[PDB]
RNA sequence: AAACUUUCAACAACGGAUCUCUUGGUUCUCGCAUCGAUGAAGAACGCAGCGAAAUGCGAUACGUAAUGUGAAUUGCAGAAUUCCGUGAAUCAUCGAAUCUUUGAACGCACAUUGCGCCCCUUGGUAUUCCAGGGGGCAUGCCUGUUUGAGCGUCAUU
RNA sequence: CUAUCUAGCGAAACCACAGCCAAGGGAACGGGCUUGGCAGAAUCAGCGGGGAAAGAAGACCCUGUUGAGCUUGACUCUAGU
RNA sequence: CGUGGAGGUCAGUGACGAAGCCUAGACCGUAAGGUCGGGUCGAACGGCCUCUAGUGCAGAUCUUGGUGGUAGUAGCAAAUAUUCAAAUGAGAACUUUGAAGACUGAAGUGGGGAAAGGUUCCACGUCAACAGCAGUUGGACGUGGGUUAGUCGAUCCUAAGA
RNA sequence: GUCGAAUUUGGGUAUAGGGGCGAAAGACUAAUCGAACCAUCUAGUAGCUGGUUCCUGCCGAAGUUUCCCUCAGGAUAGCAG
RNA sequence: UUGACCUCAAAUCAGGUAGGAGUACCCGCUGAACUUAAGCAUAUCAAUAAGCGGAGGAAAAGAAACCAACCGGGAUUGCCUUAGUAACGGCGAGUGAAGCGGCAAAAGCUCAAAUUUGAAAUCUGGUACCUUCGGUGCCCGAGUUGUAAUUUGGAGAGGGCAACUUUGGGGCCGUUCCUUGUCUAUGUUCCUUGGAACAGGACGUCAUAGAGGGUGAGAAUCCCGUGUGGCGAGGAGUGCGGUUCUUUGUAAAGUGCCUUCGAAGAGUCGAGUUGUUUGGGAAUGCAGCUCUAAGUGGGUGGUAAAUUCCAUCUAAAGCUAAAUAUUGGCGAGAGACCGAUAGCGAACAAGUACAGUGAUGGAAAGAUGAAAAGAACUUUGAAAAGAGAGUGAAAAAGUACGUGAAAUUGUUGAAAGGGAAGGGCAUUUGAUCAGACA
């Protein structure tokens, strides 16, 4: 809701920044097996549960 | 591991739900939920009769009966037919048993040790070991057992003045003190007729 | 044969130590033998590979070609020669990775540290 | 669970016995450790014989009283009869047991003789620190064996 | 007679068995004895030229200092003077430092980034009001210091 | 408004193998066995006779030296008093 | 008879192709099985004498995974309702604009909030997947922007209670 | 059916598993109640149901006796190798 | 009034200390039931799981109020044995030690109770200085309601007499121990196959080095290492092997004979009773309550009691290495172990994704090639892509990637089909195929 504590807002801020695709240049590194971000989140599919 | 296959809180669903009565993982939301557990027929379960460390490994053998086998093995080394039938290249060896001079016990270098062995007729047996090196034929290759080869001559001495070090690097050749002869070396694979080269001092000490 | 209790013959341990070796230890692993002319001149058998070293290829499809070491790619366990490259279909050129054990050093880049290493190994 | 002509068995395995199974896989390893410990102690301690001299005593009980064996230590009366004090005896490699008493003259005489022979076959180095090097004998028991009278 | 149905073969699908591979697991043996109020284990939030995670680190933030090795790092860009040298490095070693908010957690509180007190100092025409910077204030117990209480009690006025 | 036909989209129950009858004998009520009646591709909309149709290791009843809830001067105990 | 591993031996087979797999092609054995040719394939593997076992599957409403018939079938029918033209686009019953016909009918399908959610808000770009038809559209995908308080709340007070 | 009250309801707070709560139905206590949910003891026991993996060769049964809280089970003798 | 003493407080007083984590092994407390007895209550499971308190590298135990009955042994712990024995037990099911004997390891000790009394001789702290894990001087304080020296039962102490014997505390350099560094052999010589030689053939070399790994396929001799030795660097502990500076000290200890003495632990031992526990049985240990000692005494001597002897130790206070334990932590070496549905749940950004209000529950998922050389360019299409071309040893390796089985499916070819299909014996027809031409 609009009324939120500082702890909740700080928690929400980190979850927003962690929700992004992997940079392309990382896949070109030597010995790289990572293709897609397996920890991607959508607000309607999986809830944070704070 | 004693805990393998039992790190689960699975419980049987009972009858009436149209499934087998095997215990099943509780909860939900992972795919592992509802799967069978604890059974020897279940994926990720416990094997039937898990192996234990207190299985018998070593075997007792009567001391006198053990010496009977050792004496039989020593006597078999003096029979040319048995030595030949065990795969040793002793076709043109002059006399079996083969006794060489005591100075063989004082050889310090590998090069001169090999030359002495070749001079008494062991050249063909040494070449057999080199030409028989092969890669193992199963999963033992990556269990630190990667190569196999034949067994060569056995050199028996009375006193060690450098002979053991000189023959250490020669493939297939092993040395043994006359006082502590080993049945595992005299009859490899439980097959009699090992090719044995005796020194003069060791041959006398047999009495 | 092995005679010490501090050394292990385990294949699994040996391979893990090779593939996880740090950069400093890969320098020793990337050593190359000297040529006959240099072996007699200095009196040593092999040295760790160094940039700006003249080498000759003695194995593979690139046997007979020479050049200077332009990059020691420790992360890939390989070195690259300036004039040993491959031409792509689009016209671009890429270096060819070579293992130093398949090369022969024909000229050494010398400085204060390299000379001391040669004398440390009994060379002249 | 009773059938056929068989002996009655008394196998005691109704507890959680599998949790308390001890297999001596390290029998060979412990022998190596003990030999290493004896070797390092002999070098470390002194040219001393690595063990203390023991007296000869009569085994108790009517079943074993026909044999003599090694006791714990010499009595206060035995060491006094040999011409030395208990405190000095401990520092020269003689075990002293204050709670054993002497009632047999034959045992008392035998233990006195052992102490006499021990003092004549050892060299006590001075406290100055010269300490001339001497060969180390590793077993005082082997040097002074016990014989049945 | 076609279509359709069924059986077999070839080629193509579907699916991931089989074979070979292994920086993992498991068991046995040997050696050693080192967490924390000098703030531990754990938690939260941050830190890279281009990074979400893992790994590393703490506003000195994928690191600072020191020692060793002696020329890299590398996906791209960049920096080049760092190359016969107090000196390259996502190197090794590691004895000097930094170490946000927390946590046994210690000014009081905490579903709050809530609310006090003391010392030094700076600014606002200021010992008292407001603000910035630095340093402090938990409990039980032990030894000692100092200040005290009780006709419990002594001696002397 | 469906059903129905077309374009697009597109599951599930269930499934030993399967699917025409009469009598016979048979585990005393056959789709198969025996003897007869018969029997011709591929199919659409309906239909509830049959498939002893599907849904659940019968809640009824009995057995087990298997339980639990409840009651009582059953056996043996116990907090409190 | 066959399978994993172990000691011995055949100085056994092999990148001039080991193992595996396919093959209404051939041969041996009463059988368990063994051998050969052809195709595919790419790095190890077998005979014999012995040792050892986590050693042989059609079933257990067996475990895990994969795949069928059913079947292009059941169905995609509550909430009155859509139509014409232009624009855009490879493509329009469904996007945008205009026109028309309608509904919610102020205890609303209107205009704000508490809890709960957490960037879904806004612009640009874009359609493989998702919106059980469609899609140029979107709460989708990619990249950015955006929440400003001495007076509104929290903070302070006490309630049942802790 | 009821609709100004023994009314309806938000938030705060109290009562926790042989315990709670009950205008009392063994009702309710997070789709769970004639004793919740979670982990462990636990691979709990089962005279009861189901299953139990290669070939060939030779031999080849029993449902009967006695005892048993024995009657879907054992011991014992017999039959078999 | 003043100044002490006793007891009790305060301070953000000076300096310290305790908490939490980990917990495999160790020392205690608390404490079940499933199960077995073919039922079941004593019993059994079990003095176990769970719960709670407390340590270390080990812990605990430990120098006899022991075992014995013998010609006696002699701290503790562990192994072999005693022994499935004595004994316990609805004497049912079941349970169950100890002494001796062999061995591993060995090590002993000190407080209380005495007048220093011709001298509190003892100690914390503060302060100055110094050779700083401490020392000295000085000043307060603690303490006579007892701090040192002296003595602990094996003894020992106060006197008298007569004799010799025996040293203490540091520096330096070596050695030992641990943590590390560096140096120290021999072919890439010819022919064939291959994309690649590390394969095959020929000819050599080293070997106290033919362990292991890497490098374009099976490499002792290409690289790292391996084997044997050499030369360094930094610490720990005084364990000792040498040298060196101090005389500790009218100090301290040991030993003979004579004489007088010889202090030794209380609500404790022991007894009754109740509960629990043990193989311990007229009662093994532990605990509650009641009673409550002795000094030629007291405990024990495995059947209760009275009486008479004997044996053996010395409780009610304390410390102490090694042999023993170890599913935790750190560092190593291994296997007739498993080989991606196996082996730890996890060989991968795994205690991760995800589920539950919560305690908790908990996956799936490894392999292009030697090297991306990851397909320039042309053409069709709105595009995805297709058809060519090209790279490679191989696209029958194209980021849906090694090998690529079965179920199931498409195309092509052959054959049969009047309410199933499949099978056995025999032969016709079609297709297809081995064997001898001696
Ligand atoms: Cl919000
Ligand atoms: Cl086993
Ligand atoms: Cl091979
Ligand atoms: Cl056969
Ligand atoms: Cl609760
Ligand atoms: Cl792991
Ligand atoms: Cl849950
Ligand atoms: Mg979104
Ligand atoms: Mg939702
Ligand atoms: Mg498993
Ligand atoms: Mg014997
Ligand atoms: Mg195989
Ligand atoms: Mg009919
Ligand atoms: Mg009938
Ligand atoms: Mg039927
Ligand atoms: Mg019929
Ligand atoms: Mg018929
Ligand atoms: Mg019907
Ligand atoms: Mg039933
Ligand atoms: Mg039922
Ligand atoms: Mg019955
Ligand atoms: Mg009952
Ligand atoms: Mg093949
Ligand atoms: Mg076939
Ligand atoms: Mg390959
Ligand atoms: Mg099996
Ligand atoms: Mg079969
Ligand atoms: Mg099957
Ligand atoms: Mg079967
Ligand atoms: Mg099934
Ligand atoms: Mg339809
Ligand atoms: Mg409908
Ligand atoms: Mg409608
Ligand atoms: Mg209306
Ligand atoms: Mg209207
Ligand atoms: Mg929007
Ligand atoms: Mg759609
Ligand atoms: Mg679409
Ligand atoms: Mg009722
Ligand atoms: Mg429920
Ligand atoms: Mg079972
Ligand atoms: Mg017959
Ligand atoms: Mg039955
Ligand atoms: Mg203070
Ligand atoms: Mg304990
Ligand atoms: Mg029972
Ligand atoms: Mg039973
Ligand atoms: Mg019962
Ligand atoms: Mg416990
Ligand atoms: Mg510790
Ligand atoms: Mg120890
Ligand atoms: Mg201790
Ligand atoms: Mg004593
Ligand atoms: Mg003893
Ligand atoms: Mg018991
Ligand atoms: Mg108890
Ligand atoms: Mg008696
Ligand atoms: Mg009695
Ligand atoms: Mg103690
Ligand atoms: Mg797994
Ligand atoms: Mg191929
Ligand atoms: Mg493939
Ligand atoms: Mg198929």
């Amino acid at each position: 809701s609009s009324h939120k504590t500082f702890r909740i807002k700080r928690f929400l801020a980190k979850k927003q920044k962690q929700n992004r695709p992997i940079p392309q240049w990382i896949r070109m590194k030597t010995g790289n097996k990572i293709r897609y971000n397996s920890k991607r989140r959508h607000w309607r599919r999986t809830k944070l549960g704070l | 591991s004693e805990k393998a296959g039992h790190q689960t809180s699975a419980e049987s669903w009972g009858t009436g739900r149209a499934v087998a009565r095997i215990p099943r993982v509780g909860g939900g939301g992972t795919g592992r939920s509802g799967q069978g557990a604890f059974g020897n027929m279940c994926r990720g379960g416990r094997m039937f009769a898990p192996t234990k460390t207190w299985r018998k490994w070593n075997v007792k053998v009567n001391h006198n009966e053990k010496r009977y086998a050792t004496a039989s093995a020593i006597a078999a080394t003096a029979v040319a037919s048995l030595v030949l039938a065990r795969g040793h290249r002793v076709e043109k060896i002059p006399e079996i048993p083969l006794v060489v001079s005591t100075d063989l016990e004082s050889i310090q270098k590998t090069k001169e040790a090999v030359a002495a062995l070749k001079a008494v007729g062991a050249h063909s047996d040494l070449l057999k070991v080199l030409k028989s090196k092969k890669l193992r034929a199963g999963k033992g290759k990556y269990r630190n057992r990667r190569w196999t080869q034949r067994r060569g001559p056995l050199v028996v001495y009375a006193e060690d003045n450098g002979i053991v070090k000189a023959l250490r690097n020669v493939p297939g050749v092993e040395t043994a003190n006359v006082a502590s002869l080993n049945l595992l070396q005299l009859a490899p694979g439980a097959h009699l007729g090992r090719f044995v080269i005796w020194t003069e001092a060791a041959f006398t000490k047999l009495d | 044969a092995k005679q010490s209790l501090d050394v292990s013959s385990d294949r699994r341990k040996a391979r893990k130590a090779y593939f996880t070796a740090p950069s400093s230890q890969r320098r020793v692993l990337l050593s190359a033998p000297l040529s006959k002319e240099l072996r007699a001149q200095y009196g040593i058998k092999a040295l760790p590979i160094r940039r700006d070293d003249e080498v000759l290829v003695v194995r593979g499809s690139k046997k007979g070609q020479e050049g200077k070491i332009s990059s020691v790619y420790r992360l890939k366990f390989a070195v690259q020669v300036d004039k040993v490259t491959k031409e792509k279909v689009n016209g671009a050129s890429v270096p060819i990775n070579l293992h130093p054990s398949k090369l022969v050093i024909t000229k050494l880049h010398l400085d204060k540290d390299r000379k001391a290493l040669i004398q440390r190994k009994g060379g002249k | 669970a009773i059938s056929k002509n068989l002996p009655i068995l008394k196998n005691h395995f109704r507890k959680h016995w599998q949790e308390r199974v001890k297999v001596h896989f390290d029998q060979a390893g412990k022998k190596v450790s003990r030999r290493n410990a004896r070797a390092t102690r002999a070098a470390k301690i002194a040219p001393r014989p690595l063990d203390l001299l023991r007296p000869v005593v009569r085994a108790p009980t009517v079943k074993y009283n026909r044999k003599v064996r090694a006791g714990r230590g010499f009595t206060l009366a035995e060491v006094k009869a040999a011409g030395l004090t208990a405190a000095y005896a401990r520092t020269i490699g003689i075990a002293v047991d204050h709670r054993r008493q002497n009632r047999n003259q034959e045992i008392f005489d035998a233990n006195v003789q052992r102490l006499k022979e021990y003092q004549s076959k050892i060299i006590v180095f001075p406290r100055n620190g010269k300490a001339p090097e001497a060969e180390q004998v590793l077993s005082a028991a082997a040097t002074f064996p016990i014989a049945q009278p």
